[PDB]
Formats: structure tokens, sequence, C-alpha cells
């Protein structure tokens, strides 16, 4: 298996129902056909109060397939979209065709700057086991962001500091410690195609 | 900073 309660195994596309009941979801999502992830729909932060984590069941690195009727293919949706069937309040259940990968399927990369002194990098984190996830970010603070970063990035490393399982205090503190080199470690979610287009 | 109820970096 029932899927209000179905365990998620590795490697298998589970149907599961999560009870929403008007609250949010709390998720961090990334994909889409401008975005930087173009191959599906991937779960880079879970909210501690919202529902997916009363649910219990869904981890970081998570791919979404369907959401309710949906099946989620990015290559023919846009980020706003993607993003927004997310943060729709819904009113009683959800279904979600979910594919935990293990190992895991990502990218790495690494965003290297100059920062300006009392210039923000234009970014708002939430703290997690993989690192900071960006939650949301003000294009044009520094040409190497726009280009290589966008929301549902997760920061693995910061000027050395490994940025996986810290406080939001110890996190702030050390991007705002910063004012010359900037050398960030990135992990990015590259999920294998699961979805064909309508 | 804190701005519009959120924190930047």
């Amino acid at each position: 298996q029932e899927p209000a309660t179905a365990e998620i195994k590795p490697n298998k596309k589970i149907l599961i129902e999560l009870k929403v009941e008007k609250k949010p979801m709390g998720v961090i999502v990334c994909g889409g056909k401008n975005n930087h992830v173009t191959t599906g729909c991937v779960i880079t932060h879970v909210y501690p109060e919202g529902q997916v984590a009363a649910d219990k069941r869904l981890k970081i690195f998570d791919h979404i397939c369907d959401i309710n009727g949906t099946p989620i293919h990015v290559g023919s949706m846009t980020t706003l979209k993607v993003h927004q069937l997310f943060h729709t309040t819904y009113e009683k259940a959800v279904t979600l065709t979910v594919f935990r990968a293990d190992p895991p399927e990502l990218e790495k990369f690494n965003v290297d700057l100059m920062k300006k002194a009392g210039k923000e990098l234009g970014l708002s984190l939430s703290p997690n086991e993989i690192g900071c996830t960006i939650a949301d970010l003000i294009q044009g603070q520094y040409p190497e962001i726009d280009s290589k970063l966008q929301r549902g990035d997760i920061i693995t490393k910061f000027n050395g500091d490994a940025l996986e399982g810290l406080p939001f205090q110890v996190c702030y503190a050390l991007f705002k410690g910063a004012n010359g080199k900037v050398s960030m470690e990135v992990t990015r979610p590259k999920p294998t195609l699961r979805t064909e287009a309508p | 900073a804190l701005r519009n109820g959120q924190y930047w970096v």
C-alpha cells in the first residue's frame, strides 16, 4: 505494498502516498528545460517542519517521477513549473513515484570567485547532511554564480571547510567570514532519465 | 544579512 506506508527500496520505482492536508511539502527541488538539471526532478533539501519530513520516507537525492496525475518530465517543463508543483498546497494526500539511486547519481563541480568586501554572494542557504542547499538567490552579484549556480544546488565545502551536517550559525559565519578568495565545492543531482515526454 | 524574512550570505 500500500502506497500510504510503502518502504522505499533502493533502485525500484515506488509509488507512494503522502499526507499533506493543506500544510507545506517543504522540499527544495531542481529540474527543468531551462534548468541546469535537465534529466529529472530531484529533492535537494527536506524542511524538518514540512509534510515530507512528517512522512519520514523521502531523503535527499530521491528522484521524483510522477506527482499526482503528472509525470515529471523536466525536459518539457519549466524550472518554474517543476518547483511550483511542490509549492502548491494540496488539500488531502499526494501520490508520487520515487526512485532512490544507490549509489546516488551526482555531478560535482567547483565555483571560484574573488568576493568584494560588503557585496554579498546573493545566496540563502539551508544546511543538511550533504551540505548547504541553495534556497534562493539574487542574480547579478557575481558573473560566476549566474552561469554556474542555481536554486537546489548543494554547497559541500567552503574555503576548505566541509559544510556537511553543520549548524546554520556555523555555516552563515563561514560565508560571512570571507572577503577575498572563494573556493566552493558543489554537489548536484544528475539522475538518469526515467521519464517520457507527453 | 536579514532582508524580507531570509538570511543572506
